[PDB]
C-alpha cells in the first residue's frame, strides 16, 4: 500500500531567485526526490542519497521532469494572472500486485483537471481545464508520455525502491514523550502531551483522568528535518487537578501503549 | 483561492537547557506558495536557518519546514514570524517548550 507520488508546482510569476517550476517526489511519507527548474536536475533526498540505485536512474527522473516542466509552463500561455498550477502524479501497488495511478491537477489551489488513462486525455469541467487539456493534447506525444509515466515508469520506479531502499521504509523510531502542565486563564491549566522524533508517522495520543477516558485533546502534527515526526495534544483542565491525568501513546515502534505521567 | 498558514513551533528533541537541539517552525495549510518565515531569538532574527522544500498536501495547500540548530537556556525566548498575503500583519508564534 506504498505510494510513489510526485508533487509538481509551477507559478506564472516566480519571485526573483526562486524557480518557476519545482517537484518533490515521495515514497510513502518520505521525500526521496527534489527537482527545480533553476538547477534542472533531479536529486535524491535524505537517506535515499545512499540508495544504491541503477546507473541511469537519476538521469531518467531528470529527463521525465524536464518534459513536465515544459508542459506546466506551456499551460500558462493557454490561460486567458498570477497563476499557480499543481499536479499530483504517481502510483500505488494495490491488491493483486497491480499499479493504481493518480493524476490530478489544481489551478490556484482548486482541483480542476485529471488525466483519464482509458481515453489517454486530460479533462475537467472548467474552461481553463479544457484550454490546458487541448494545449497538452495538441503537443505531439505528450499524452503518450503521460500514459507511459503513470502505467510503466512509476510502478517500475516504485518496485526499484522496494528492492533497494526497503530498509528506509522499515525504520522504526519510537517517540520520546513529555507530559507537562502550564497555567492558563484563572482556575485552569493546559496539559500538553508531546511526542518527539518518531517514525512512522502514525501515532495516537489520548488522555485519561483517574484511568477513565478524558478525550484526545487538541492535536498538532509536523515533521522534523530528517523526515521523522513530531506530535502534541493539549487539554484544558482545572488547576490543581493536573495530577489526576496521564497521557497514553500508541505507535508502531511500541508493542504496547505507553502511559506517560507528569 | 487563498488559505492562511497554520504555524507550529517545536524542538526536534525534548528541550534540555545546555544541550544542543534543533528548533522547528512548521508552516502549513497555506495558498498561494509565496511566504516569508523568520526564526527569532529574544526578538532578534536568527541568521543560520535552513528550510525544507515547499511541498503540498492532498487538499493542494502548501507546507514547509524551517529549522535551526540551537542550545536552549532557561531565559532565552524563541519565536517564529510569518508573513503571507492572507495576513494583515506578520504573525509571531512563540516557542512553547512543552509543545
Ligand atoms: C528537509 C526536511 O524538512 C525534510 C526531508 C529532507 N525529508 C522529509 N520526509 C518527510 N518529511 N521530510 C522533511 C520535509 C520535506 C518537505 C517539506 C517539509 F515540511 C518537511
Amino acid at each position: 500500500h506504498l505510494s510513489l507520488l510526485y508533487h509538481l508546482t509551477a507559478v506564472s510569476s516566480p519571485a526573483p531567485g526562486t524557480p518557476a517550476f519545482w517537484v518533490s517526489g515521495w515514497l510513502g511519507p518520505q521525500q526521496y526526490l527534489s527537482y527545480n527548474s533553476l538547477r534542472g536536475e533531479a536529486e535524491p533526498c535524505g537517506a535515499w542519497v545512499w540508495e544504491n540505485q541503477v546507473s541511469w536512474y537519476w538521469e531518467k527522473e531528470t529527463t521525465d521532469l524536464r518534459i513536465k516542466e515544459k508542459l506546466f509552463l506551456e499551460a500558462f500561455k493557454a490561460l486567458g494572472g498570477p497563476y499557480t498550477l499543481q499536479g499530483l502524479l504517481g502510483c500505488e501497488l494495490g491488491p493483486d500486485n497491480t499499479s493504481v495511478p493518480t493524476a490530478k491537477f489544481a489551478l490556484n489551489g482548486e482541483e480542476f483537471m485529471n488525466f483519464d488513462l482509458k481515453q489517454g486525455t486530460w479533462g475537467g469541467d472548467w474552461p481553463e481545464a479544457l484550454a490546458i487539456s487541448q494545449r497538452w493534447q495538441q503537443q505531439d506525444k505528450a499524452a503518450n508520455k503521460e500514459l507511459t509515466f503513470l502505467l510503466f515508469s512509476c510502478p517500475h520506479r516504485l518496485r526499484e525502491h522496494l528492492e533497494r531502499g526497503r530498509g528506509n521504509l522499515e525504520w522504526k523510531e519510537p517517540p520520546s514523550m513529555r507530559l507537562k502542565a502550564r497555567p492558563s486563564s484563572p482556575g485552569f491549566s493546559v496539559l500538553t502531551c508531546s511526542a518527539f522524533s518518531f517514525y512512522p508517522p502514525e501515532l495516537q495520543l489520548r488522555f485519561l483522568r483517574n484511568g477513565l477516558a478524558a478525550g484526545t485533546g487538541q492535536g498538532d502534527f509536523g515533521p522534523n528535518s530528517d523526515g521523522s515526526f513530531h506530535a502534541s495534544s493539549s487539554l484544558t483542565v482545572k488547576s490543581g487537578d493536573e495530577h489526576h491525568y496521564c497521557c497514553i501513546v500508541q505507535h508502531a515502534g511500541l508493542a504496547q501503549p505507553l502511559r506517560v505521567e507528569l | 483561492i487563498q488559505r492562511t498558514p497554520k504555524i507550529q513551533v517545536y524542538s526536534r528533541h525534548p528541550a534540555e537547557n545546555g544541550k544542543s537541539n534543533f528548533l522547528n517552525c512548521y508552516v502549513s495549510g497555506f495558498h498561494p506558495s509565496d511566504i516569508e518565515v523568520d526564526l527569532l531569538k529574544n526578538g532578534e532574527r536568527i541568521e543560520k536557518v535552513e528550510h525544507s522544500d515547499l511541498s503540498f498536501s492532498k487538499d493542494w495547500s502548501f507546507y514547509l519546514l524551517y529549522y535551526t540548530e540551537f542550545t536552549p537556556t532557561e531565559k532565552d525566548e524563541y519565536a517564529c514570524r510569518v508573513n503571507h498575503v492572507t495576513l494583515s500583519q506578520p504573525k509571531i508564534v512563540k516557542w512553547d517548550r512543552d509543545m
